[PDB]
C-alpha cells in the first residue's frame, strides 16, 4: 500500500520503480495589477521523475505555455503530470517499465491510476514519508535548464553523480535526502556549505561538487547540524 | 385483486410484504395474503424469530402466475411455488377466504408509496439480474454477493447487476482521462444509457431495485450498485432535464422510507454529500435534499 520506514529498504531490491514529484509543476510569481488586484504570473516548473536505485532523473520541463487558456491549472497540473508520466512509461522498453510508481503526494493517485489503466501490472502507491524533492530547484543546473526553457523538454541527468561508483543506492539515496532537505529549510546556508571551498568543483557533466570520501563525511555532518539548528532556530530549542 | 397462499405457517416468522410486515407465530392459523393490488411486481418476504440471520424473499408479478408458499421442513424456508392448476388455485383461495384464513394486504387509497418505489421495476429485468429461469418469481437473500463483487463465488446465486467502475476503460475515453473522470457524463449518456441500459427506465428500474433488495434485505452489494447508479448522474455535468427531475422524485421516496434505525448503515456519507453539494447536481435534487436536510441533518 502506502511506503513508509517500515518498509523503507524495499526501494533499493531489483523492482524497477520511479518516485514522482509534481510539487515543482505548476509554479507562480503573485504580483499586483495596475488597478491594485492581485494576479499571478506562471514560470516554468519541472516534473521530478527519479529511480532511487540507478539515479536516473527523467525531467520533464513544463513550459508555460501550457496553461494558456486553461482554467483550475493547480487541478489540471496534477492531471498533465499523470499525462507526462504515462507518456514515459510507454516511449519505454517493456523491461525497462517501472513495476511501481511511488507519487510524493496522494492527490496525484487517481490522477496517475486514470492514465495508467493500460498497465494493470504497475503499482501506483502513496507514502507517508516526507521527502524534499520539492527543493530540486535549488540545484543550480537543474534550475538552470528549467528557466532557459523555450518549448517542453525532456532532459535526462543522473542525480547521483558517479557516487554508486563508491557507495551504495542506499546510501547514495540517503546522501541526497539530507542535502535536499538541507536546501529546503534554509537554502542559503545549504548552498554556502557546498560551494565554500573554491577548490572543490563540480564537474560540468555532474550536479554536486567532486568531493572525496572525507570530505562528503564533513558536508553530511554540516547539513545536519544545519538541519538541527533550524530546526531550533524554529521551535526555539 | 389477487391472492399469496400460504400452505401454514409451521415456524414463527416476520413476513414481509412490499413495505409491510407482520408478525406470524409458530402453527398459528395462517393461510396467507389477499387483496394484492394487481399491475404492480410485488416482493415478499421472511425473518425467522429463531435467527434473525438471512432474509429471504420472493419478487415476483401476480399477473405472471399464480403463485402459493410452502414451508419447506427440509432446506428450512418459506418457498415460493407456481400451481398451473388454475381452476384448483380459485377453489383453494376461495375455500380459505371463505374461511377468513388470510391477511389483507393493508393498502391506504391515499398511498402511492409502493407505486414511487416500484415505478420503473420490470418482473422481465428483474429475472435478468436473478437468473434461475425455471422460475416466473424471483429468490433474493441477505448474503448474496453480486457479480462486481465477485471480482474482487457461486455464480448461480449472484446478482448480475451492471457493472459500473469509474476507473475503467470503459468509464474513460483515451486521451479524455481528466474530462471524463471529473465530468462522467460520457460514461453515464453514451457508455450507459445508450449502449446498456438502452433507455433511462431501465436504468432507473435497475436502480430501484438495488435499493429495495438493500433496504428489504440488508444486501450489501445492493446498497453498492444503489450508491454507484446515483454517483455516476451526480458526477455528470450533462444529464437530461427529466432524468434529473425524476431521480429526485425517485431518491425522495427512497430517503422517505428508509427506516430511521438503518440510516447508518445503507446510507453513504461520501456520494451524498457529492451529489447534494459538491457536485454538478448539487442544485437540482431539491427534494432529495430538502428530505435528507430535514430527516438525516447528522449524516451531512
Ligand atoms: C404442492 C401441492 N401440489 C399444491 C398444494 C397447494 C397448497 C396451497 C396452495 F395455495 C396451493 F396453491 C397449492
Amino acid at each position: 500500500g502506502a511506503m513508509n520506514s517500515s518498509n523503507y529498504a524495499e526501494l533499493f531490491n531489483n523492482d524497477i520503480k520511479l518516485f514522482v514529484d509534481d510539487t515543482n509543476v505548476y509554479r507562480v510569481t503573485v504580483h499586483k495589477t495596475f488597478e491594485g488586484n492581485v494576479a499571478t504570473k506562471a514560470i516554468n516548473g519541472c516534473i521530478f521523475t527519479l529511480n532511487p536505485k540507478t539515479g536516473h532523473l527523467f525531467l520533464k520541463i513544463i513550459h508555460t505555455s501550457v496553461w494558456a487558456g486553461q482554467k483550475r491549472l493547480s487541478q489540471l497540473a496534477k492531471w498533465k503530470t499523470a499525462e507526462e508520466v504515462s507518456a514515459l512509461v510507454r516511449s519505454l522498453p517493456k523491461e525497462e517499465q517501472p513495476k511501481q510508481i511511488i507519487v510524493t503526494r496522494k492527490a496525484m493517485l487517481d490522477p496517475l491510476e486514470v492514465h495508467m489503466l493500460d498497465f494493470p501490472n504497475i503499482a501506483i502507491r502513496p507514502t507517508e514519508l516526507r521527502l524534499p524533492f520539492s527543493a530540486a530547484m535549488s540545484i543550480d543546473k537543474l534550475s538552470d535548464v528549467v528557466m532557459k526553457a523555450t518549448e517542453p523538454q525532456m532532459v535526462l541527468f543522473n542525480i547521483y553523480d558517479d557516487w554508486l561508483d563508491r557507495i551504495s543506492s542506499y546510501t547514495a539515496f540517503s546522501r541526497l535526502t539530507l542535502l535536499l532537505r538541507a536546501l529546503k529549510t534554509n537554502e542559503e546556508s545549504a548552498k554556502m556549505i557546498l560551494l565554500s571551498d573554491p577548490t572543490i568543483t563540480i564537474k560540468s557533466y555532474h550536479l554536486w561538487p567532486s568531493f572525496t570520501d572525507e570530505q562528503w563525511i564533513t558536508i553530511e555532518s554540516q547539513m545536519r547540524d544545519l538541519i538541527l539548528t533550524e530546526y531550533g532556530r524554529k521551535y526555539n530549542v | 385483486m389477487n391472492t399469496v397462499p400460504f400452505t401454514s405457517a409451521p415456524i414463527e416468522v416476520t413476513i414481509g410484504i412490499d413495505q409491510y410486515s407482520f408478525n406470524v407465530k409458530e402453527n398459528q392459523p395462517f393461510h396467507g395474503i389477499k387483496d394484492i393490488p394487481i399491475g404492480h411486481v410485488h416482493v415478499i418476504h421472511f425473518q425467522h424469530a429463531d435467527n434473525s440471520s438471512m432474509r429471504y424473499g420472493y419478487w415476483f408479478d401476480c399477473r405472471m402466475g399464480n403463485f402459493y408458499i410452502q414451508y419447506d421442513p427440509k432446506d428450512g424456508l418459506y418457498k415460493m411455488m407456481e400451481e398451473r392448476d388454475g381452476a384448483k388455485f380459485e377453489n383453494i383461495v376461495h375455500n380459505f377466504k371463505e374461511r377468513q384464513m388470510m391477511v389483507s394486504y393493508p393498502k391506504i387509497d391515499e398511498d402511492d408509496t409502493w407505486y414511487n418505489l416500484t415505478e420503473f421495476v420490470q418482473m422481465d429485468k428483474i429475472r435478468k439480474i436473478v437468473r434461475k429461469d425455471e422460475n416466473q418469481f424471483s429468490y433474493v437473500d441477505s448474503s448474496m454477493t453480486t457479480v462486481q463483487e465477485n471480482e474482487l463465488s457461486d455464480p448461480a446465486h449472484s446478482l448480475n447487476y451492471t457493472v459500473i467502475n469509474f476507473k475503467s476503460r470503459e468509464a474513460i475515453r483515451p486521451g479524455h482521462e481528466m474530462e471524463d473522470f471529473l465530468d462522467k457524463s460520457y460514461y453515464l449518456n453514451t457508455v450507459m444509457l445508450q449502449g446498456i441500459f438502452k433507455n433511462s427506465s431501465n436504468y432507473f428500474g435497475e436502480l430501484q431495485f438495488a435499493f429495495l433488495n438493500a433496504m428489504f434485505f440488508g444486501n450489501y452489494g445492493s446498497s453498492l450498485q444503489w450508491h454507484a447508479m446515483i454517483e455516476l448522474i451526480c458526477s455528470s455535468a450533462t444529464v437530461p432535464k427529466h432524468m434529473l427531475d425524476k431521480l429526485d422524485e425517485i431518491l425522495y421516496y427512497q430517503i422517505k422510507t428508509l427506516p430511521e434505525q438503518y440510516s447508518d448503515i445503507l446510507l453513504n456519507e461520501r456520494v451524498w454529500n457529492i451529489c447534494l453539494y459538491s457536485s454538478f447536481q448539487k442544485n437540482s435534487l431539491h427534494n432529495t435534499e430538502k428530505i435528507m436536510e430535514n430527516k438525516y441533518p447528522e449524516l451531512l
